[PDB]
């Protein structure tokens, strides 16, 4: 469901 | 009478190779030149050397002499300058014929193989074939037609296994006087550092591999930074072309910043051994190239051993040739990660610091910094800003060199790793042995700590007590055995927030099989959930928590971060990433 997009150092 | 071709002689102790140059050397009349850092045979010395030759190939004299370095470490040195400047015009191979090829041999193999440098092979030990009769200083297929049948054979067999296992490291290779082509194939040329045999041999495959498949302009390459009792800091030179005249004004590369000095003295050794006390070495006003020079001067300290020296002339600039020298490092600083987590790396000379940093870049290691020479205080501090960020990077990786007693000293107050040997190997191991057991206590650490994310309906409630047994439907994520799992409620105006700890799985069972673990999807059955009590009182059912109140793995800043390192590379998905994204505003985690 709208897979993207997504960081690890924002948390 | 253009320069002297440059020859390179590596090989292990074991091999023989010390004898062999030695032997090689062979003094008995101006003399052979013991010039500092290296070997010259003049032309003439040649000539006598491998008249001998003249029964097998035709001779050709259109050099001055020739120039022999002996040294590994200088081997090393003079792939120091390595790929920018070829240091050597050709190399001899050492290896051991009752031997074969050793660990060592295959290595310089491998790196002559990488600089592209030309390369002979001698297969030395000769002399202890069983039956050998030892004709002194002959060439080697004189000797070899007055040998006995035993004799040829076991030459033979010894030879074509060497042979093959020198294919077997990649290399073609043949008696240098069998070869149909020198390119893509490697000379052979047998030889006892016992008896001197095959030298003649070996002296004349140079003279022919140089002469014609291989100036005004000034090719000066520091070999040695070495302190002189008289002079201070000095450097040991290999002067390809050009002269060096005391005075002149010369450029080279320092460990903080491009060094500009002027040539206090030229330095060689003393002829005679009786002069050599009072004497010391001998002062020149000038010298020619093809020679191995000592260079006294001021501001050396910190001059960079397999830095190319140039000599500033009147039309050059002196600023853009500050920039000249320099530029073989600042190619090999550029590389460097800078402002990014990594580990840092010191070393002895350009080429081994080149050598080390390659094969870093190979393995995927990153690195923050690298540094040359002695070890201190200030080059540990880099590896420092490292303890937190990327621990496992909280080291350096030295190659052959001093490290202070100050810095190592200070390095045991924080948990500096230095890495220090003449080969990778060592800092290999180490260094990775030291990562993996990193990770052996960051694993044990992390489990406990670590949590997936998962979110779970309750069907109904098998136990409310003595155990806990819960019936579930898994909404989001993987519920595993270990999870604790939890409540979150807010008294609808008073408390604002809460955690309910139910407890941590004991066991998962799912159409009357255990499992150790359920993904949303897996089953569409309900799984019971056997919950060990909590330290501290468990919330009553019904009471507390009930039927309707979602559960969720209990996660928190330091179940979040925990995650990231060392549980991350393989077992989280992107599902379970974006679950706990939404995890943190159930919870309040920011």
């Amino acid at each position: 469901g709208e897979d993207e997009e997504l960081d690890i150092d924002d948390i | 009478d253009l320069r002297s071709p440059i020859c390179c002689i590596l090989g292990h102790v074991d091999t023989g190779k010390t004898k062999l140059l030695d032997k090689i050397r062979q003094t008995n009349a101006g003399g052979i030149t013991q010039q500092i850092g290296a070997t010259y045979f003049p032309i003439d010395a040649i000539k006598a050397k491998t008249k001998v030759m003249a029964e097998y190939e035709k001779q050709t004299f259109d050099v001055p002499g020739l120039l022999v370095i002996d040294t590994p470490g200088h081997e090393s040195f003079s792939n120091l300058r390595s790929r920018g400047s070829s240091l050597c015009n050709i190399a001899i191979l050492v290896i051991d014929i009752m031997h074969g090829l050793e660990q060592q041999t295959i290595e310089s193999i491998k790196l002559l193989r990488d600089r592209k440098a030309p390369f002979v092979v001698a297969l030395n030990k000769i002399d202890r074939l069983y039956d050998w009769k030892a004709i002194p200083n002959n060439s080697f297929r004189d000797s070899f037609a007055k040998q006995s049948r035993a004799v040829q054979e076991e030459f033979q067999s010894r030879y074509s296994k060497i042979q093959l296992e020198l294919a077997e490291q990649g290399l073609n290779s043949e008696l240098y006087f069998q070869n149909k082509n020198m390119s893509k194939y490697v000379s052979i040329v047998p030889t006892s550092a016992v008896t001197g045999e095959g030298v003649p041999d070996l002296l004349w495959l140079l003279l022919e591999l140089t002469q014609k498949r291989m100036l005004s302009h000034v090719e000066a390459t520091i070999l040695e930074v070495k302190v002189v009792e008289g002079f201070g800091t000095t450097i040991d030179v290999i002067l390809s072309n050009g002269y060096l005249r005391e005075g002149d004004r010369i450029v080279l590369c320092g460990m903080n910043g491009p060094i500009v000095t002027n040539i206090r003295a030229l330095l060689t050794p003393q002829p005679l051994r009786e002069l050599r006390l009072k004497s010391e070495y001998v002062h020149h006003k000038e010298v020619k190239a093809a020679l191995g020079v000592k260079i006294a001067a001021n501001d050396l300290e910190k001059a960079v051993s397999g830095s190319r020296l140039l000599v500033v002339g009147p039309e050059d600039d002196e600023d853009e040739l500050m920039d000249d020298v320099m530029d073989d490092l600042t190619g090999l600083l550029d590389s460097v990660d800078t402002t990014g987590k990594g580990v840092v790396v010191q070393a002895s000379t350009l080429g081994s610091l080149e050598a080390l940093l390659d094969f870093l870049k190979d393995m995927k290691i990153p690195v923050m910094s690298i540094g040359l020479g002695p070890v201190y205080k200030r080059d540990v501090m880099k590896a420092s800003t490292m303890l937190e960020k990327a621990p496992e990077y909280a080291v350096m990786l030295c190659f052959d060199v001093k490290v202070d007693k100050e810095a190592e000293q200070y390095a045991e107050q924080e948990g500096i790793k230095i890495f220090n040997a003449d080969v990778i190997y060592h800092l290999f191991d180490s260094f990775t042995a030291y990562q993996e057991k990193l990770l052996e206590e960051r694993r044990k650490d992390f489990l406990d700590y670590a949590i997936f994310p998962c979110v779970l309906q309750t069907l109904q409630i098998i136990n409310k007590r003595g155990p806990m047994i819960i019936g579930v439907d898994v909404l989001e994520g993987t519920l595993r055995v270990g999870t604790p799992i939890c409540a979150v409620k807010t008294d609808p105006t008073t408390k604002e927030r809460q955690t309910l700890i139910l407890g941590k799985v004991i066991s998962l069972e799912i159409n009357h099989q255990p499992v150790q673990e359920v993904k949303k999807g897996q089953t569409a059955a309900g799984v019971a959930v056997r919950l060990e009590d909590p330290s501290g009182q468990q919330p009553i059912w019904g009471r507390h928590v009930d039927e309707n109140d979602t559960l969720y793995s209990l996660v928190s800043r330091r179940s979040i971060d925990t995650l990231k390192d060392k549980a991350f590379r393989d077992q989280v998905a992107r599902s379970d990433w974006l679950l706990l994204k939404k995890l943190k505003v159930v919870f309040g985690i920011e």
